């Protein structure tokens, strides 16, 4: 009784659908191996929370300056540009850093519930009982979503598919910078001014 | 070259020698010539894919014999013609 | 029985008259597997209904150009014309439209009235049975195809399928005869009524 | 058993002595269409072999009736003798004259244009062979005598014999068939070479429509030489 | 299982066995000499290892040095380093021969201490070397001594993965064996590299070939 992403096919007997988001989608027989589910719904949930989090950071800059309240340059030259630190430094930096988080993070998902505890100060005991939403105040303050069964279903489905939404976008910006030396937002602007001779076989 | 004569030459002798190798119009591994030449057949220990018998060591053979004949007519040729 | 294509002779084992138009025409035993025949039938639906509409487009605007009242060109230089949009963006334009219909297509002949839900309000539905044919508000306005036929379904649907197969080899005709004569079909037409004789396939060459 | 019998046994079997010319293309243990990576699923149920040439390879829900499988195996058969005739015949006219002896025409796409020239058709640009030069003649003859063949073919069975098997003294004058194995064996290899056959005119098709000729492009092009 | 006869005494227990022996060379009957049987798979093995390090180790510095890793300075073909300082020659820390004394003698403590192992399979672990005899105690097969040296990852920890893997290694090795005699071969034809050999067959395949090369 759950709808399929293609109507009338037969879903993949591990694809139950009890997880969020799982409509039976799985072309390729990847998902098939008994160890690698997990691991694809982490890598997923990393995936479409990266990609939303850089959809953000790509489309407010160009959008508020194409509005006029900001004047920030654009992302696909914002690398070869004048900053106070070597990029080489903060490159190392940012790997650092995330060394340490991913580090954590892998932890969490080898061995279940075995990093919620703090070092330092081992009174802090991190709340989240569920693999890759580990929940607490650092990265749950406020506490929402968690809550009864069929509550987490429909918000996390939200999650999943806005992140998907976020990447294919983020794809697209790429594949625009690549293709046109112009933000999307301007791509937009341009497919509005001459939609029936402004499309993707417009200049390929 | 690949059309010459001489090209041709080594390879009709050498194909004609492995034909005769291979059908029993010529001594190999597993056929022996008697004193009066009659191709009685001899059993050898090598094992060969070929179900008429026809062994890498026949292969060798009817190669270098190929090979020395055509090179034999070519010059003869050559020097007649 | 049912008037044969062929008098005195046997009909194929597998044509039972069950399917509309049955006149047991199988020359080259293409329908031995009964499972062809549903496809067969399918894809022949297809290409009839799309054989009328191109016959139509091909000649009711060409004849009311030859009346006066129309200025159509001819369908042969139409793909050719100037348009405010680019043809092959129109041409990537209907696919994407197509894609759907296609998919419902293939969804329901391979499983029937699986997409027979209307998906935004479900309400929404079509009240067809048969393997292609929907009914309904969309596919049927005026409510014709879903009645009680002793005799009414099948003689509407038997001159439905002949009207197609007519416009087939009308489509063909066109298009053959445009190939073989520079000119356009009702030129052909007016060469057959003023002589019948002299204008014919040896007449061009 | 004849004295071609116990030879083509001896030299012409595929398979050594010790073994049938069974196995290896009959049973359980055909190549399959996939080699190595086939899985069971992708073999048919019903294509279980016991027939010369079979890969399991049905993609589509074809034969799966054995009334259609026997039928298309015979369409299969009779394609297949006729492109092995046909490659061989547009490949032989070619390679002993590829010049352009006007009444010749080597190339095997360009010959049909050869009967409305003046020179006619001149075999081995022979001028007193043949030297034709009417179509509708070739049109008549052609129907009179292939119309007799196919009666002939599909009426005039021995009515004990295979139909496209005839076998007997007229179509095995050597006598191969002496030996059901070696029969079986000679069908597969007969499928076979067929099949090649068929692909090579498809192919020989599509070259002569995007390239030129047959020895070029095979000389001329991607053999630089 | 391929190849020749099954010569009555390849049975198939040697890792990579499929009795392949037209001359044959390892007939138990009379064994004496090197042509033991138990050395002739010693020797294959090592030649074979060997092999596996020479070509890869005379591949490499082209390859990098196309694609940039390393100074163009030290991107030369394997003849042009030092083997043959006719052909061509290099300029190291120390003359040749000086590296050839000292190579000798660390290729020699190695060389004699694994013969010995060899002829006294218990040995090279019990007398005082310093302080590395305890891991250098080969265990059973001479040419898989093992250890926490020879074998510092644990592989092959199972009987039938340690199978795989020996055949993998006899396959990779005959394999660097006929490269290395390439290598020889198409050096002396065609004066070039073999990587350069593999770019000219690559760019014009019916006119880069061992026939053309004929004349040099
Ligand atoms: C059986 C297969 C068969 C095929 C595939 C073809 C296909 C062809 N014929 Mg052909 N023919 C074949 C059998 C026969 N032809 C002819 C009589 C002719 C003629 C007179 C001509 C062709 C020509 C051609 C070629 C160009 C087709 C075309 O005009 O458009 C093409 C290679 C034409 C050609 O060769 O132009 C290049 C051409 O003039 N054919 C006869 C005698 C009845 C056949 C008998 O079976
Ligand atoms: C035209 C002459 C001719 C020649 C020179 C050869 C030569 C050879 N054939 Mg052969 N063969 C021929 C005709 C010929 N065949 C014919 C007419 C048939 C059809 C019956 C076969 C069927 C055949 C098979 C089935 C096999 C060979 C194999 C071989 C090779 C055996 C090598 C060996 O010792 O394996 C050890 C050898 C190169 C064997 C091989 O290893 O080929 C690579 C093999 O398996 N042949
Ligand atoms: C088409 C066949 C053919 C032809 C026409 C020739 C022709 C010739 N051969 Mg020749 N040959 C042939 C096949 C042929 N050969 C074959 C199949 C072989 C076996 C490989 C040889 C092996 C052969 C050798 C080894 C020699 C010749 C020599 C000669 C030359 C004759 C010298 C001579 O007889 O002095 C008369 C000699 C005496 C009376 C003693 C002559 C040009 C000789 C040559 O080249 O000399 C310049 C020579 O030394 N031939
Ligand atoms: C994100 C991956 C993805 C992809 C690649 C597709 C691709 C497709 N869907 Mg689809 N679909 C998806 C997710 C996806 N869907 C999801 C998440 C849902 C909601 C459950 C649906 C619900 C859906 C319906 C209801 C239908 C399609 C249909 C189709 C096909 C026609 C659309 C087209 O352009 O062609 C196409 C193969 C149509 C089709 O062909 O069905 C037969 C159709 O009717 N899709
Ligand atoms: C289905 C088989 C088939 C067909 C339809 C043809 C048809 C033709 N062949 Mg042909 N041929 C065939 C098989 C066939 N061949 C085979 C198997 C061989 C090899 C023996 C040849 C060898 C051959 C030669 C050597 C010649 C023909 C020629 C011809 C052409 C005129 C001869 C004639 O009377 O007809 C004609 C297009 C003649 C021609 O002009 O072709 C260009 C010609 O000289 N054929
Ligand atoms: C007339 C010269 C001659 C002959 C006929 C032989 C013959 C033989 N030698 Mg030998 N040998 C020779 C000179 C010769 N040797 C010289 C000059 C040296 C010193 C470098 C050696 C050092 C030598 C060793 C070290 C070994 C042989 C071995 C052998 C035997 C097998 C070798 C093989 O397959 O090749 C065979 C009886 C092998 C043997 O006995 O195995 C059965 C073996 O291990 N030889
Ligand atoms: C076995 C074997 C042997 C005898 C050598 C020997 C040598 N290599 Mg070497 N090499 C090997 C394996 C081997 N390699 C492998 C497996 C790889 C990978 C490399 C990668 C490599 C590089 C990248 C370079 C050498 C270089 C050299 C030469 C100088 C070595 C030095 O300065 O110290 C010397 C001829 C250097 C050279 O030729 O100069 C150099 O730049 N090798
Ligand atoms: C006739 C036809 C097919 C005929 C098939 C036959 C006889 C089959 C017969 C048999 O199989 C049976 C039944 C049963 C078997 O046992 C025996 C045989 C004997 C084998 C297809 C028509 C098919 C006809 C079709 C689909 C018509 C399409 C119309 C189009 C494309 C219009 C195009 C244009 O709009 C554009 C694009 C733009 C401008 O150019 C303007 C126009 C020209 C208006
Ligand atoms: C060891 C070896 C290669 C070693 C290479 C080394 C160290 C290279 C080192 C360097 O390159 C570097 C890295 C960098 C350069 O700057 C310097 C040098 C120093 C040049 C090859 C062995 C190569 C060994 C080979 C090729 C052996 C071939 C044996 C065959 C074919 C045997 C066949 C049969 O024996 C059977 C199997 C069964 C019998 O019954 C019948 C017959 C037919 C006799
Ligand atoms: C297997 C399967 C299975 C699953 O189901 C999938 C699928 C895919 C479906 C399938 C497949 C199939 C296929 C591939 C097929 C193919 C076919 C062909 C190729 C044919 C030909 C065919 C071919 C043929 C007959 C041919 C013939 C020919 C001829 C006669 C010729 C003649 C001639 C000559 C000599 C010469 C001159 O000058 C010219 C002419 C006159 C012309
Ligand atoms: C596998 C196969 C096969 C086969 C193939 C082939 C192709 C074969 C061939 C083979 C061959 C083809 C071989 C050859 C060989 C050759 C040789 C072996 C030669 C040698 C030479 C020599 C020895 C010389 C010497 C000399 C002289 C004497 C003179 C002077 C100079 C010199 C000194 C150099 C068969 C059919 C069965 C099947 C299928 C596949």
């Amino acid at each position: 009784d759950r709808p399929l992403w293609l109507p009338g096919s037969e879903a993949p007997k591990w694809l139950d659908g009890s997880l969020p988001g799982d409509y039976g989608f799985d072309p390729l027989d990847l998902a098939a191996e008994p160890g690698r589910l997990n691991w694809m719904v982490q890598a997923e949930l990393v995936h479409c929370r990266w990609a939303m989090l850089g959809a953000a950071g790509i489309f407010i800059p160009e959008l508020l300056t194409k509005i006029g309240i900001l004047n920030t340059p654009s992302w696909y030259k914002a690398g070869d540009a004048t900053y106070f630190a070597d990029q080489g430094t903060l490159f190392i930096v940012e790997l650092l850093l995330m060394a340490w988080a991913e580090s954590r993070r892998w932890a969490d998902i080898a061995r279940p519930g075995s990093v919620n505890t703090d070092p330092i100060f081992p009174n802090n005991k991190l709340t989240g009982t569920d693999v890759g939403y580990p929940g607490g105040l650092w990265f749950d303050p406020l506490g929402w979503g968690s809550g009864s069964e069929d509550k987490l279903k429909e918000i996390r489905t939200k999650e999943v598919k806005n992140g998907r939404l976020a990447m294919l976008a983020v794809l697209g910006a790429f594949v625009q910078a690549n293709v046109t030396h112009v933000g999307p937002i301007d791509n937009l602007f341009a497919h509005l001014a001459d939609p029936y001779h402004t499309t993707i076989l417009q200049s390929l | 070259y690949i059309g010459s004569s001489t090209n041709l030459i080594m390879v009709a002798s050498t194909t004609l020698m492995l034909f005769a190798g291979r059908f029993g119009l010529a001594p190999s591994a597993n056929r022996k010539s008697t004193a009066g030449l009659k191709l009685v057949d001899r059993d050898s220990g090598l094992q060969t894919g070929d179900p008429a018998g026809f062994t890498a060591t026949d292969t060798l053979a009817c190669g270098a014999l190929g090979h020395v004949i055509g090179v034999g007519i070519v010059l003869g040729l050559k020097a007649t013609a | 029985d049912r008037p044969l294509w062929f008098p005195g002779s046997k009909a194929p084992e597998w044509l039972d008259g069950s399917l509309p138009g049955d006149f047991g025409f199988d020359p080259l035993g293409l329908g031995s597997d009964p499972e062809l025949l549903k496809w067969f039938v399918q894809a022949e639906l297809v290409h009839c209904r799309w054989a009328m509409l191109g016959a139509a487009g091909i000649f009711i605007p060409e004849a009311l150009t030859k009346a006066g009242i129309l200025n159509t060109p001819s369908w042969n230089v139409a793909g050719d014309q100037q348009y405010f949009a680019d043809p092959t963006t129109l041409f990537v334009i209907e696919l994407i439209l197509f894609a759907w219909a296609e998919g419902r297509r293939w969804a329901d002949i391979v499983n029937p009235g699986c997409v027979n839900v209307d998906p935004v309000f479900p309400n929404n539905k079509l009240t067809g049975t048969d393997v292609g044919y929907p009914g309904g508000l969309w596919f049927d306005p005026l409510g014709w195809g879903q009645t009680k036929d002793a005799k009414k379904l099948k003689e509407l649907r038997t001159k439905e399928i002949k009207n197609g197969r007519l416009a087939m080899l009308a489509v063909l005709g066109a298009v053959v005869q445009a190939n073989y004569t520079h000119t356009g079909p009702i030129d052909n037409l007016l060469a057959h009524l003023a002589d019948p004789g002299h204008n014919t396939i040896f007449a061009l060459s | 058993m004849t004295g071609i019998a116990e030879w083509y046994k001896v030299y012409g079997k595929s398979v050594a002595p010790d073994q049938d010319a069974r196995a290896p293309y009959y049973g359980p243990n055909r190549p399959l269409w996939k080699g190595p990576f086939t899985k069971p699923k992708d073999v048919p149920e019903y294509l279980k072999g016991e027939y010369p040439g079979d890969y399991g390879c049905d993609i589509f829900k074809l034969a799966r009736l054995p009334a259609n499988y026997a039928r298309l195996r015979t369409q299969e058969l009779m394609n297949g003798r006729w492109a092995m005739l046909g490659i061989t015949g547009c490949l032989t006219p070619e390679l002993i004259n590829s010049n352009s002896t006007p009444g010749f025409e080597p190339v095997w796409f360009n010959t049909g244009a050869q009967i409305f020239s003046d020179a006619g058709i001149d075999y081995l640009g022979v001028p007193g062979f043949i030297n034709a030069h009417s179509l509708f003649a070739v049109i008549v003859v052609q129907a009179l005598l292939m119309g007799l063949a196919e009666y002939a073919r599909i009426k005039f069975v021995p009515e004990g014999a295979d139909p496209f098997y005839p076998g007997g003294k007229t179509f095995d004058p050597l006598g191969f068939s002496s030996d059901p194995e070696i029969l079986a064996e000679l069908k597969v290899k007969e499928i076979k070479n067929g099949r090649l056959a068929m692909m090579a005119m498809a192919g020989l098709f599509a070259q002569g429509a995007v390239t030129g000729v047959s020895p070029l492009q095979n000389l001329h092009d991607w053999l630089h030489l | 299982f391929a190849s020749k006869q099954s010569l009555s005494y390849l049975d198939g227990t040697l890792p990579g066995d499929y009795g392949f022996d037209p001359l044959g060379l390892m007939d138990p009957e009379g064994a004496g000499g090197f042509i033991d049987p138990q050395w002739l798979p010693y020797a294959e093995i090592i030649n074979g290892r060997f092999a596996m390090l020479g070509a890869a180790g005379a591949i490499a510095p082209e390859v990098l040095g196309r694609i940039g890793l390393i100074p163009q300075e030290t991107a030369i073909p394997w003849f042009q380093s030092g083997v043959i300082p006719p052909v061509g020659n290099y300029s190291y820390w120390a003359d040749p021969y000086t590296l050839f004394v000292l190579e000798m003698a660390l290729m020699g403590f190695a060389e004699h201490r694994r013969a010995q192992d060899y002829y006294k399979p218990g040995s090279m672990g019990k007398q005082y070397f310093l302080g590395l005899e305890k891991f250098l105690g080969g265990s059973g097969n001479p040419a898989y001594p093992g250890g926490p040296i020879f074998n510092f990852l644990g592989f092959g920890k199972n009987e039938k993965e340690l199978q795989e893997l020996k055949v993998k290694e006899v396959k990779n090795g005959r394999l660097a064996m006929m490269a290395v005699l390439g290598y020889f071969t198409q050096a002396i034809f065609t004066g070039v590299g073999p990587f350069q050999n593999l770019l000219d067959h690559l760019a014009d395949p019916v006119h880069n070939n061992v026939l053309t090369n004929l004349k040099i």
